[PDB]
């Protein structure tokens, strides 16, 4: 949030699939097509002003009692641990997809090429999209999932290298965040299986 | 009747054993909370089951992780290919009057081979249902390799 | 093994158990084996009741599956935490309006796999951001319920 | 910041002082009323046996309070546990009786 | 493999008799009549809030010392030439069974006659008592506690711990069974291992022994400040939530791609604290108890006679002419050295170090005040009651609050890596 | 019968843990088995005066 | 709407909350009209709660539009005048030099 | 050992203690049920948006609608759902007709495939015809 410093007003958000040492098609993501930074939403001014001019507390409020009684039943139904496990699995799946799709395309990704002696063709976006969809379905089946997993990655060119995010200032400056991937046990196990 | 570890109120000694085992004391809920200023415990049970007897359902779809196997940790199995039988000097071995029949680690056959059959000798609680199954090579296994992108074959 | 017919599995699991009654290829293979490596040879000092926590056994397995499962076991073990950390987290999250406690007895066979890194959470967040795709029907419930 | 830790294999349970030391349930304690108010059920179930039979004495800081009087014949046996147990158990986060 | 089983009893603290009396001795038996159960020695607080206290047992070290005194007094009964187990009393206590199953109040006939006249600084051999000679399992389960008693009783300072560095004891699959321990605090691991040790006799070079040795070495190496998040011993280290606080919590942790280079060869040393702060922490007593459990099964190198007074010299299984000397350290200076190493390596800044030092200073002053007040109360009680002299805590002196030989021990620990 | 698959039996020098991946998959090995516990998450909530 | 504003504080990066375009005066607004003055009051107290980065410019340009014919400010462009509606200033390049 | 089903298809002495009596009388403020229902509604995760993504044999999933038309249609649908949720006829908080000229906005749909072409004809059909063009038969 910036108050009146115009040069620092942010108007763009973008998601990047390719590494920082390649030149490719400028396939910008969908979020960039908004006039604003995000999806627009309209509010009624009259309701906000009425809510500002009127408002009160109970004449018998003790904040400790109120907030104990508010927090106990809200925290008693918490789902953060399941979310953490879900995030771990999501990251594993993304890394597995990248490693396996490198093997059947021209991706500029360093992976030990073991199964090169098996005949193959050179895959375009449609073939790689089908292959990636099959991989996603298999992983969901193994871990008994039913909601979203790797779905947004299948909706374009799935021959990716690296996920990253960025945003733009008014004066052209940019901010780029690239998560530093830890290991991935599934991918290493698959590479070991290929070696055998 | 009550647990001194957590200040719960219970109605059974076997349920007392379950409760104390929840704390780690040696004698399906996933979370449980209690409060100190009134009598109102809260538990959470997965929204998978139709039973919600006063519990709170958990919508989060989280992947199965910890799973157990009680069989053999082997994925390759030995199958006989051409059968055969041959006379022998010894048939069974005797202790006093009872006889015990000889049994071999490997099949008695003319030719036998190795095939891939994941978790053929396992015993699991949860099944991940991703088996790769190979028939002996005297049969046909083409559907193994034609699975993925062969929708429009001639 | 659990269930019926455990003697068939006795024959399958331990090749050396069959003697050398006849002359054949199998008998030669059995006579080539050493006799002191069939069974269990290592158990834990810690035990519940009268059975140990972990055991090492000689069995008919294969190396590749054992390697896969060992790597998976290590991956799960790196995620373990303990209830005192649960206390600290839920006490700090509440901003000091309540306090949380979680009694427990000492053990090392307990497993509560919940620890991850920041990069994994950031990757998941980026995935969730791409999921919206300028569809307002995705975001309307979130704002409505939070309000 | 009083926190109770349970006892194991015959070791007495303990509660935390202001100094940081952890003490067992016998002595002379000083409490403010709000601490008992905000943890009513837990405190009852932990301390009532030791107040009734043990050697625990607790000073509750109240400031001003109403009171009720009960009279009895001195020549006969008299015990006041029922009245005090009722008073202790009827304490809630927002109210107290006479 | 250990083959000599000798133990030494406590000495008097200037008094005329054993520093325990009837009230203290009967107050100890909380988990039963047997002085052999672990709960008689250690207390499971289960929180990092810590600092348990009582009227008769002010600290953890108090309980450990009182148990030591009780055993030192009681065991002198069966060890007479006659070898009878319940014919005489020590402070109106009698052994209730030949296999030392528990302690009871004396029979009226025994109470009629005078008690045993105990003498201090005695060295006894387990093989002299015939039932200990006959049953190796019995000797095992008793020496588990006797060895820790000796480690306390050898010197006038805190208890002794043993640290070994060796890349040859990591062979096999020990790495996985160690990775199974991630996320547990040091207290949990130490308590569980000590409890497990008594179940059955174990091998000197087996997995249990190498596990205990690796745990001890990792704890001490991280405590001194050599091993941290950005310099790990085969990816293992211990993380402290807040150093210098009254009760610290150390948690086993894994870090990738920062493994330190370890020279080949086998080396070891003996370390101990000298300031009275050892009464107030739990980690050091847990380390000493693990060392005693390890000693009950395996033979460790001898301690040089130069480090111990003449009463503790030439003990057949514990001391010798040539051996390892004891390295004594002081707590508050070790905090500064830990912060120095961590800040020098870049994990720590200067402001965090200053915060740690403020915590350490105020903690030390608080603990010192409490210990002095308790000592004064003890002396006054002894003056009031000349027939029942006692000490709730092992005696100390003002000069022990000094810095003596701290940096030398830190350098010696750092030289292991 | 291929003695190479059964190395740790046929070789009197082979230490028990040794494996020969990726060249040769062995058919006789050492397996480690556990009995882990997995409790729920239990919490006690107390008020702040 | 009041609760939704606070909810949308958390998700600045994907959703931008603005005031409805009908909340401004109808044709242009004029300072001679009492209703338009109350419209200005309501809009001016409503605006600071949104995550729109151009709220202050719209707050200024509302009164700028309503004051046409009574006070004049210097405009640099010959295409964009004082009569450009306040809603249209929705991106940083629309901010005037005045 | 207990078998766990799959929610998803596979590939086919006096006992009495002094203080334990339950005569406490307390009502919460705020009440447990109200916050419990609100938290239950907030627990729900986001919906899966699979429009524009491949099927298991290569065909695209979605409807044959233009992308900007798709975005405007979705904004209308979300506004109607908001009006339904607050029980009003007209929504106070709206996603359409907001005063922002957002005319370049694009949304996923079934009108394009992964190589950038149109789905006027499914991919499998195109593969089938391109293959059928090269078949040969037994000699006459």
């Amino acid at each position: 949030y910036v108050r009146l410093d115009r040069d620092r007003v942010p108007t763009m958000v973008g998601v990047t699939r390719q590494s920082r040492d390649t030149i490719t098609q400028p396939a910008l993501s969908l979020s960039t097509t908004n006039t604003t930074v995000g999806v627009p939403l309209a509010l009624d001014a009259r309701a906000i002003t009425v809510a500002l001019l009127s408002g009160k507390y109970p004449p018998d409020l003790v904040t400790n009692v109120w907030y104990a009684d508010a927090i106990y039943p809200m925290y008693a139904d918490t789902e953060v641990f399941s979310n953490l496990q879900r995030d771990m699995i999501t990251c594993e799946a993304v890394q597995t997809l990248v490693t396996l799709v490198a093997q059947i395309s021209e991706t500029q990704y360093p992976v030990d090429r073991y199964l090169d002696w098996i005949p193959s063709l050179r895959a375009s976006a449609a073939t790689a999209a089908t292959f990636a969809e099959w991989v996603n379905t298999s992983m969901k089946t193994a871990f008994d999932l039913s909601d979203m997993l790797l779905e947004p990655l299948l909706s374009g060119d799935p021959r990716m290298t690296q996920l990253a995010i960025q945003y733009q200032q008014y004066n052209g400056r940019t901010f780029n965040i690239i998560p530093e991937m830890p290991g991935s046990v599934i991918a290493d196990c698959v590479q070991l299986t290929a070696e055998v | 009747y009550q647990c001194h570890v957590c200040s719960a109120v219970l109605f059974s000694p076997l349920d007392l054993d379950a409760h104390v085992a929840s704390h780690g004391l040696h004698g399906r809920h996933i979370t449980e909370f209690i409060s100190s200023w009134q009598n109102h415990p809260i538990v959470q049970v997965s929204a998978d089951v139709e039973n919600k007897k006063t519990a709170q359902l958990l919508h989060a779809d989280t992947p199965r992780l910890v799973t157990w196997d009680a069989g053999l940790c082997t994925s390759f199995k030995i199958v006989p290919i051409v059968p055969a039988q041959v006379p022998q000097d010894v048939l069974a071995y005797t202790f006093f009057t009872s006889s015990y029949a000889i049994q071999s680690p490997f099949p008695e056959a003319a030719v036998s081979r190795i095939v891939v059959h994941t978790r053929w000798a396992s015993n699991v609680d949860f099944d991940r249902d991703s088996s790769v199954i190979m028939a002996p090579p005297t049969e046909n296994n083409i559907h193994l390799f034609k699975q993925l992108l062969n929708t429009e074959t001639l | 093994l659990p269930g019926p017919d455990a003697e068939k599995w006795y024959s399958i699991m331990y090749p050396t158990r069959m003697g050398t009654p006849n002359v054949s290829k199998i008998c030669n293979f059995v006579a080539s084996c050493v006799r002191n490596r069939v069974g269990r040879f290592d158990r834990a000092q810690m035990m519940n009741g009268a059975m140990s926590e972990w055991v090492d056994v000689f069995e008919t397995s294969d190396a590749l599956t054992v390697s896969i499962r060992g790597r998976w076991m290590a991956r799960l073990a790196r995620m373990n935490i303990n209830p005192t950390e649960i206390e600290w987290a839920l006490t700090e999250c509440a901003q000091g309006y309540v306090t949380v406690t979680s009694p427990y007895a000492p053990s090392v066979n307990r497993l509560m796999p919940y620890r991850i890194s920041n990069a994994e959470r950031q990757i998941s967040q980026i995935i969730r951001i791409m999921n919206i795709g300028n569809n307002a029907t995705v975001i309307q419930p979130v704002l409505q319920d939070i309000s | 910041d009083c926190r109770i830790s349970f006892g194991m294999n015959g070791a007495a349970p303990m509660i935390r002082d202001e100094t940081g030391l952890m003490v067992p349930f016998e002595g002379n304690w000083i409490f403010p009323l709000a601490l008992w108010q905000m943890n009513t059920r837990y405190f009852n179930q932990q301390f009532d046996a030791w107040i009734k039979t043990g050697e625990l004495r607790i000073r509750i800081e109240m400031g001003a309070y109403p009171y009720m009087l009960h009279y009895y014949d001195p020549r006969q046996y008299a015990n006041a546990w029922n009245l005090t147990s009722a008073w202790l158990e009827e304490i809630t986060p927002t109210s107290i009786p006479s | 493999a250990r083959a000599a089983f000798l133990f030494k009893t406590v000495g008097f603290g200037g008094l005329q008799n054993v520093p325990i009396n009837d009230e203290l001795s009967s107050h100890l038996l909380r988990a039963g009549n047997s002085p052999w159960q672990l709960t008689q020695f250690l207390d499971w607080i289960s929180l990092g809030r810590g600092l348990a206290t009582s009227a008769l047992v002010p600290t953890a070290g108090s309980r450990y010392y009182q148990m030591s005194c009780l055993l030192s007094g009681t065991l002198q009964i069966p060890f007479r030439p006659n070898h009878r187990w319940g014919d005489i009393r020590f402070l109106r206590l009698v052994w209730s069974a030949p296999t030392l199953d528990g302690l009871v109040v004396a029979p009226p006939q025994v109470l009629a006659q005078p008690a045993l006249q105990a003498q201090a600084d005695r060295v006894y051999d387990c093989d002299d008592y015939p039932f200990l000679a006959r049953d190796p399992r019995f000797k095992h389960r008793v020496y588990q506690q006797l060895s820790a008693v000796t480690l306390l009783n050898l010197t006038g300072f805190g208890p002794i711990s043993y640290v070994r560095v060796d890349e040859d004891m990591w062979s096999g699959d020990v790495n996985q069974l160690l990775m199974n321990y991630f996320g547990h605090t040091f207290a949990e691991i130490a308590y569980t291992l000590c409890q497990a040790s008594a179940n059955r006799p174990w091998e000197y070079d087996g997995t249990y022994a190498r596990m205990t040795q690796i745990v001890l070495s990792l704890f001490w190496l991280s405590y001194v400040g050599v091993i941290h998040q950005q310099n790990t011993y085969r990816t293992f280290y211990f993380q402290c939530n807040r150093r210098g606080d009254a009760a610290e919590v150390w948690i086993l942790s894994c870090s990738l791609n920062h493994s330190a280079q370890i020279r080949p060869g086998n080396r070891s040393l003996f370390v101990m604290p000298t300031s009275p702060d050892w009464n107030m922490d739990v980690n050091l007593i847990l380390s000493s108890t693990l060392t005693g459990c390890l000693c009950s099964g395996s033979q460790l190198p001898l301690i040089d006679n130069n480090s111990v007074p003449a009463v503790s010299r030439n003990i057949h299984g514990w001391t010798g002419r040539a051996g390892n000397q004891l390295h004594g350290f002081q707590v508050r200076r070790m905090v500064t050295e830990f912060c120095d190493r961590l800040r020098r390596d870049g994990v720590m800044t200067q402001a965090q170090q200053n915060q740690v030092e403020a915590l350490a200073d105020q903690t030390q002053q608080f603990k010192r005040d409490k210990l002095e007040t308790w000592a004064r109360e003890d002396d006054q009680y002894n003056q009031a009651h000349p027939n029942s002299t006692m000490f709730r805590t092992k005696p100390f002196t003002n000069a022990q609050w000094g810095r003596g030989n701290t940096g030398a021990t830190s350098a010696a620990i750092a030289a292991l890596i | 019968i291929p003695v190479e698959r059964y190395n740790i039996l046929t070789n009197p020098d082979a230490p028990p843990t040794q494996i020969q991946l990726p060249e040769v998959v062995d058919l006789y090995n050492v397996v480690t088995r556990y009995a882990y516990e997995t409790p729920p998450i239990t919490a006690v909530v107390m008020g702040v005066p | 709407s009041f609760r939704v504003a606070l909810a949308g504080w958390l998700y600045n990066g994907v959703v931008t909350t603005v005031i409805d375009d009908s909340s401004y005066p109808k044709d242009g607004g004029s300072v001679t009209s009492l209703e338009n003055l109350w419209d200005f009051f309501i809009l001016a107290l409503a605006l600071p709660l949104t995550t729109d980065p151009c709220a202050p410019v719209k707050a200024f340009m509302t009164l700028a539009n309503m004051m046409v014919g009574f006070e004049t400010i210097p405009m640099d462009n010959q295409i964009y005048t004082q009569s450009r509606r306040a809603s249209a200033f929705s991106t940083p390049h629309t901010w005037p030099r005045c | 050992m207990k078998r766990i089903p799959r929610k998803t298809k596979g590939k086919s002495p006096a006992t009495t203690e002094p203080g334990t009596s339950n005569r406490e009388q307390y009502k919460a403020r705020p009440g447990i049920a109200s916050v419990q229902r609100a938290t239950e509604s907030a627990e729900m995760p986001m919906k899966n948006n699979d429009e524009g993504t491949p099927d298991k044999k290569g065909n695209t999933k979605g409807d044959l609608v233009n992308e900007h038309s798709e975005a405007k249609d979705e904004a209308d649908e979300a506004t109607k759902k908001q009006a339904k949720d607050t029980d009003k006829s007209k929504a106070q908080v709206t996603y359409s007709d907001t005063g922002i000229n957002n005319a370049n906005e694009l949304s996923r749909s079934g009108n394009v495939d992964n190589e950038g072409g149109s789905n006027q004809k499914p991919m499998s059909t195109r593969i089938a015809e391109a293959t059928s063009a090269i078949v040969s038969k037994h000699p006459a």
